[PDB]
RNA sequence: UUUGCUCCACACAAUAUAGAUGGAUACGAAUAAGGCGUCCUUGUGGCGUCGCUGAACCAUAGCAGGCUACGAAUUGCAAUGUCAUUUUGCGUGGGGAUAAAUCAUUUGUAUACGACUUAGA
RNA sequence: AGAACUGGCGAUGCGGGAUGAACCGAACGUAGAGUUAAGGUGCCGGAAUACACGCUCAUCAGACACCACAAAAGGUGUUAG
RNA sequence: GGCCAGCAUCAGUUUUGGUGGCAGGAUAAAUCCAUAGGAAUGUAGCUUGCCUCGGUAAGUAUUAUAGCCUGUG
């Protein structure tokens, strides 16, 4: 009764990166849980939401979203990689996104 | 090479119990007690009988295994102070000035006194350590006997007195003057 | 006199006749038992019962479980299984609180959530007789 | 998972808890490091004595009052150390170290709560027995620090004071556990063992 | 590397004035064949006139091991050129199978000896059989009757980074 | 000149978030050692048990969650489908409180100018 | 200071070597996806506080070749022979 | 009537897993099964100071009231 989500909590880490160029078109999402690239293959497609305010209201709504999906997976400890519609704007580092589970195959 | 296990055996004698719990040694006897702290060395004590103790070490290097003949040293030292005791015995010596010695109470605890050093003024003190007796020879008149059950300390209020009774800017072949142990026996035999 | 009390630590021993769990590899969480020694580091491991292949396996894969049992240094597969069945270790083993607890991890991992719903409704009527009973 | 994290630092080393911080804490948790005065250090005492040494030689020329600032208590040396983790010149870096607050001793607001581990520092975990480590605290106090006789006076205090909570707590543990095991063997409860519980 | 042992027989190329030359056998540590296959022509080419040019392989086999589960003592006695003079060695293993106690024999030199895999030949391996010609501490010391020892500093892994009580090393 | 100010109750209007929407669940010390239970001849005691990960423990069903102690459909196959948390203004009504600083003048323990130190109903 | 062969810079950006005209990799239309090079994976910094056998405790350790310095002579300090 | 999403069936490029069949090698080696021989980090058994049914020991003994190794098949 206390909780009601469907979700799955991860962290914005950074944008892809080399050392000292980046590409922020991609991002690195941090999931909770995981710690491998196999049992984070099951994340793959699954949708993000990156859930902000704003104090002008449209639509009804001071609440804002940007959506995204997970693509594939990173290297040895369960991180993984996303693209949404509209890049993340890199204050986000180390805030929480939102995973669904909405595309699934159980 | 690291070995496999390296060894070492202790016979205590009648009448001395030695508890032992965390590498904190406790050994009771007739005279006395003595306590110790190995918290610094990877040993393992375990009894096989009341008569004797064994102590161990694994996987070695040169270096464990050489701490645990220091370490059965050590206990040995301990086990025959609180039965056997030690008794130092330091002789005067003097050309010329004789040094006048005496113990002293000062505020604190109590303290061993020297004068005429080489035709000195200054005022030697020393501070007896907790555990030592220390009294005067009366078979002859110029020996200090230093008593106890740690050797530990027993030695080093020994050699307190020699390293300031020692001679300054003067050549020491000649100049042979202080307090000099003479004999390091045990109180009984 | 009076007893010297001396106790520092009293070891899961490494030696022959000695049972072990594996933790990382093929076999993992399945059983074996130490044949002989082959150096500081490593042994060798032999379960027949549990259908372990003979090994030789580092140290760092296994973990010493306090049970044993008394086998010849350097035995076959036929005679382990032999002195296994004599000593009745599978027994022993499942019979600890550690394999209790495995058991119960595997089984809570097992669970589906039809299960778990029936977890929540048992508890709910276990801490209504004992938040009834402590008060 | 936790909104905030505290830490407690005994036998804990130096770099190998500050690592694990410094990546936690620009992810975005917010992190309390708590007796640090306890901490460890690899390396014998004159060794790290003569580093912080060569640390304090480095100072400004022209105005020392411009250049490294040598804080001598532990705090602030894992502060240090963290920050060397930490692009701090930035926002980024700035916003981490904003979500980390460290403590000698235990104050209030965290004596009452829950103290956890890093084990990839531990020092009888990472390293062999046998060597020769450091105490913070001892270096602190070595190199200009004038309040661990402070600290301790109040450690002690508080030590006191959650044994006495752990007396009481472990009696009302005993009889909780007295008055469920009087219910283990009803089929309310050999039906939830055959799910694992 | 995760070695392999080869049986390479090679032979100098016939000719009319002797259509049977002699063939030569080496028994050779390796990963592969085709550094087996270069190493024999290695070995040859220190002994006898020919190279592989002057020459082929006849057959290439590996040997597996006999009895794998089985501890054996393994006498080695081998050369390798440091950086000032060239010496020889021998050592004894405790390992089950020839291809592994030459895999931590490379090692092992390279860790005292900082030799590389380019320095050392394999002279001479040899399955003792007796538990009387061991003549290294080393080994001696596993070669004992009831042989039992405990591992007192245990280190348990971790998945989690954050954990809620202290560890104990008790095994 | 209760036209002004403060805290409390709520009617709220607006703004900004370095980013929870089940629970930040409390002994201490050692780690080549300890915890827990129990018995006593209460000790560095005897016995028993445990660890090998918090993979736990607790809470958790109910119109975002109800009336009694029936309804929830047609938001039509998904689109945060909002409850958080500070600050700020306004009004309602309930009490509570009634001052200093600066300039200018002056002093010289001070002083480039500021500043400092003094005095003045 | 003066020559030979090749390669390059000059005329040349890009990833790496923190930084660098010349070194390593590799040569460029605008973009997307994938894989790699040389180099690297504690944190800064994207990536294993990964596995394995060993050595070392240094009162100015040591740590990416060109490269940014190091010899002769000694040590029962240790390891192996 | 168009723009933004979702799903399905397809195509191209690609990544990541599960799983079946077949071949080769010393037609894998080993394990396992039978047999010969042998030995010790020496098992029953036999002389053994007492002492826990030979606990201890130092000798004997080559499978016996444990087993091992080598070879052959």
């Amino acid at each position: 009764a206390e909780s009601h989500r469907l979700y799955v909590k991860g962290k914005h880490l950074s944008y892809q990166r080399s050392k000292r160029v980046n590409n922020p078109n991609v991002s690195l999402i941090k999931i909770e849980g995981v710690a491998t690239p196999q049992d984070a293959q099951f994340y793959l497609g699954k949708r993000i939401a990156y859930v902000y305010r704003a104090s002008k209201e449209v639509r009804g709504s001071k609440i804002r979203v940007m959506w995204g999906k997970v693509t594939r997976t990173h290297g040895n400890s369960g991180v993984v990689r996303a693209t949404f519609r509209n890049n993340l704007p890199a204050k986000t580092f180390g805030a929480s996104v939102r995973i669904f589970l909405y595309p699934s195959n159980i | 090479m690291k070995y496999i296990q390296t060894e070492q055996q202790i016979e205590v004698p009648e009448g001395v119990t030695v508890s032992i719990k965390s590498r904190i040694v406790k050994v009771v006897g007739p005279r006395g007690t003595l306590t110790k702290n190995l918290k610094h060395i990877d040993v393992t004590f375990t009894k096989v009988n009341n008569q004797l103790i064994k102590v161990a070490v694994h996987n070695g290097g040169r270096k464990h295994v050489a701490a645990l003949r220091t370490v059965k040293s050590l206990v040995d030292n301990m086990i025959t102070g609180v039965t056997k005791g030690y008794k130092y015995k330091m002789r005067y010596v003097y050309a010329h000035f004789p040094i006048n010695v005496n113990i002293v109470e000062k505020d604190g605890a109590k303290f061993i006194e020297v004068r005429n050093f080489l035709g000195d003024k200054k005022i030697r003190n020393v501070p007896v350590r907790d555990g030592v007796t220390i009294e005067f020879s009366t078979n002859v008149k110029d020996e200090i006997v230093l008593s106890g059950n740690s050797v530990e300390d027993v030695s080093q209020n020994a050699a307190d007195l020699q390293q300031i009774c020692r001679v300054r800017n003067k050549d020491i072949r000649k100049f042979l003057d202080g307090i000099y142990v003479s004999h390091k026996g045990f109180i009984t035999e | 006199s009076t007893d010297s009390i001396v106790k520092a630590s009293n070891w899961r021993l490494v030696e022959v006749g000695r049972v072990v769990l594996i933790k990382k590899g093929q076999s993992a969480g399945k059983l074996a038992a130490i044949v002989e020694i082959i150096d500081q580091k490593k042994v060798l491991i032999d379960g027949p019962k549990a259908g372990v292949p003979r090994q030789a396996i580092n140290l760092g894969q296994v973990v010493l479980t306090p049970l044993t049992f008394a086998l010849p240094r350097g035995a076959r597969t036929a005679t382990v299984s032999k002195k296994w069945a004599a000593a009745a270790v599978c027994e022993k083993w499942a019979a600890s609180s550690w394999a209790k607890k495995i058991a119960q991890r595997e089984r809570r991992a097992a669970l589906t959530d039809f299960e778990r719903f029936q977890v929540m409704v048992l508890r709910k009527q276990k801490r209504y007789t004992v938040k009834k009973a402590l008060a | 998972s936790q909104p905030v994290v505290v830490i407690d630092a005994k036998d804990h080393l130096l770099g190998r808890l500050a690592s694990t911080i410094a990546k936690q804490v620009l992810n975005g948790q917010k992190i309390v490091v708590v007796r640090a005065e306890a901490l460890n250090i690899s390396g014998e005492f004159f060794r790290n004595k003569l580093k912080y040494h060569d640390f304090l030689r480095k100072a400004t020329a022209f105005n020392k009052t411009r250049g490294p600032f040598h804080f001598r208590a532990p705090s602030r040396i894992l502060y240090k150390a963290i920050r060397g983790m930490v692009s701090h010149k930035t926002a980024r870096g700035k916003a981490a170290l904003e979500r980390l607050k460290i403590f000698e001793g235990i104050p209030p607001p965290y004596d009452k709560k829950k103290r956890v581990v890093v084990p990839q520092a531990l020092r009888v975990l990472r390293l062999k027995p046998g060597r020769k480590y450091t105490t913070l605290g001892k270096l602190s106090t070595s190199v200009g620090w004038k309040y661990e006789d402070v600290v301790a006076k109040l450690e002690d205090k508080r030590k006191v004071r959650s044994a006495e909570y752990y007396a009481k707590k472990r009696a009302f543990t005993k009889k909780v556990s007295s008055a469920s095991a009087a219910a283990s063997e009803s089929d309310v409860a050999k039906q939830l063992a055959s799910f694992g519980y | 590397a995760h070695f392999k042992e080869y049986q390479v027989i090679g032979r100098r190329l016939p000719t009319e004035s002797v259509p049977e030359p002699k063939l030569f056998r080496m028994r050779i540590f390796a990963s592969n064949e085709v550094i087996a296959k270069s190493r024999y022509w290695y070995f040859l080419q220190k002994l006898h006139k020919v190279k592989k040019a002057s020459g082929e392989i006849v057959s290439i086999n590996q040997i597996n091991e006999a009895h794998p589960t089985k501890v054996k003592n393994f006498g080695v006695w081998v050369r390798y050129d440091s950086r000032s003079g060239t010496h020889n060695m021998y050592k004894e293993i405790r390992d089950v199978s020839r291809v592994a106690a030459v895999e931590t024999l490379y090692q092992d030199m390279a860790a005292r000896h900082r030799a590389r895999f380019r320095s050392i030949h394999i002279l001479k391996v040899a399955e003792i059989e007796k538990t009387a010609d061991v003549k290294r501490q080393y080994v001696k010391q596993f070669l004992t009757k009831d042989l039992k020892f405990p591992l007192p500093h245990r280190v348990q892994k971790s998945t989690k980074t954050f954990s809620y009580k202290r560890p104990s090393t008790f095994y």
